[PDB]
């Protein structure tokens, strides 16, 4: 990409910010991934919207791109995981367990195992480890506050959670300026002249 | 129809 | 919306067509409403993602807008229901019967039941208005042909299945009409100057 | 001749109960088929005992022999399918609707799409045949009423409600008459009865 | 005096058994504890009755009597378990693994943490130690075969597996000696026997 | 109506 | 071993 | 480093 098409994506970003379209901010945001948005990260992650977070997060980073990543991946997998035990959904809980929290037993087998063992339990506060868990909304709470170290520490991700300052509306200002110099070229009056479109240049005739 | 603000004068 | 706005929202939507960012591209036009995209509708019924096919309507219209958007969402929705039945999921057969198809059983009671009574039936085939049902793929191409002749006739898409001719990269030539009165600003030489960003003014000095 | 058997079945039914030995009367009375055992049907439909029951029934009626047994039928399973849905388990009970009840469709179709679309409704109380029945204890209740006047007069069941009249412990009494048989012809007594295996012998 | 009842209940048992009452004989056999039929265990073990098999063997021990009663309910409880994997249904074993497996989990933490862990597999096969065990019914055929070691030393089964040898159909001579001691009173004969109900008289 | 054996 | 009532 | 086509001479 060049460092032009870089940057109008940002004014783009801008743009889409202040006309609200949120959620093509955020699909932007995710498939450039020039800007990650924390702010939009934790509203999810307290929502709990589980498959957009790593949908979004997907535009930054793989889950074994490095320990931080990845350790930030099983955070959001396993609370998952312990939502669906706490609804007594032990049938959505094992699905989990298999499709998306054995990828880190190859890494770690024991740790696998360990929280495979929580299947057999009335409650998991039995585990001392877990015994920490209240509300969904404080482990939410409390998960989000190490998901914000791991982001800020992750180095796919440190150098791009501080958005690009600039004058409100940069995008308008330079069409402006294209309308501007279009005009200019025109043979003749007046100012208050008609623009029919952005579509096509404008002349004076 | 499209707002336009001169920038010379 | 200005329609400098809506048209600068059309020259964006050709940038991010041209630089690849696909979702980016169907999100806005979902979101701006400006716009449907036929040819991305298709693909995603063909490929069966009902969850993003709804919602890329929901930019356009809502299930009981008119006759038109009824039997639209309707058929996709009985379509689900006839593939959880051919996968033998009754479980989830049902859910999708009270939790999306229930809507439609205010407008036509009867036919709410008529379908309802494919549950307790071995082969769905055993109805003779559902006799013609052959493979997943068949049944979705056969319902993509009803599913373009309703969408061109609903008034809430006939006039958004077209979009705005322009020669590429409009917004691009924008642009550099910016750089280029920006430049002419200057109080110095040469050709070839040199572009620092679009973030603020370019000046020579 | 085969009412030897026949009777002698009744004395072990008695016998079996005198022993306490509950599930083993109630699998003989079904296996035999000669007595149907109201008291403990209607105990087990208290419970909801549903497979029990309709195990139970097998011994003396299928679900087609007469209208009676197949109202009987329908009704257990109607109401089996009705809790299901009072707790929400909607899998369950589509699981009831085609394994249980789709054998009444070939006998009422529209009855049958009735039942079914109780399904689609927030709470089947919706329905205003159905707008009646809580809680499951009351239900259960009435149908028990209604159940045992379709077993009273289900043709099936006409002579198999009212269990002989018998001293207590026939069997034992008739066990002890064939010891006193045995020791008479002992050349002489004598008392020591080793077994009822074999006859017993004095010397 | 109580071995009256109890040899009783086994003259009833091969009553039962000549009467066909094959349900009958098993519940008694169960109730009563005093026999149990390896030949019936063979059976629904194989059919993987499990439910059943285990009603049964409850009639002879609880889960924790002895080592023997618990390696039994075990292996059964295991193969209940394995089999429910085997067949994608990881739903049915999350199921036994906490209502049935869970009570060994006390007298050994380590191997149920090791069960609970062939849930995460792919296919059980991956752990070495379960890598063998395939199809189902060669796997019920190699357990079968050690739950009738298991059975065959549990001190609760020991004298408990050999039916006592009789003359075919015990209880029906029996019956025939009280007729006969019936009618040698009658004041006199005559030989047109109306119940076993009631003592038959001759005038 | 029962079966019965005289013996002797 | 066997409970036996002698009538007579 | 941006792109910047000159459209007078
Ligand atoms: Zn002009
Ligand atoms: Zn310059
Ligand atoms: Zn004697
Ligand atoms: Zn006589």
């Amino acid at each position: 990409m060049s460092s032009l098409s870089r940057e109008l994506v940002f004014l783009i970003l801008q743009f889409l910010d202040e006309e609200k379209f949120k959620e093509t901010v955020h699909k932007l945001e995710q498939e450039s991934g020039f800007f990650f948005n924390m702010k939009y990260f934790e509203e999810k992650v307290h929502a709990g919207e589980w498959d957009e977070v790593e949908k979004y997060l997907s535009g930054f980073t793989k889950v074994d791109d490095n320990r931080y990543s990845m350790k930030i991946f099983f955070e959001i997998r396993k609370q998952k995981y312990l939502e669906a035990l706490d609804r007594h959904d032990r049938a959505k809980a094992v699905d989990i367990l298999v499709k998306d929290l054995k990828v880190f037993s190859t890494f770690n087998e024991e740790l696998y195992k360990e929280i495979t063992q929580l299947l057999t339990l009335e409650n998991f506060r039995e585990n001392e480890q877990l015994s920490k868990y209240g509300d969904t909304k404080s482990a939410r709470s409390i998960m989000l506050i190490e998901l914000k170290k791991l982001i800020e520490a992750n180095p796919l991700f440190r150098e791009k959670l501080v958005f690009p300052t600039l004058k409100a509306s940069r995008l308008r200002t330079l069409i402006n300026q294209s309308l501007n110099w279009q005009h200019q070229l025109c043979k003749n009056p007046r100012p208050n002249p008609d623009i029919k479109t952005l579509f096509t240049d404008h002349t004076c005739t | 129809n499209l707002i336009y603000l001169d920038l010379n004068l």
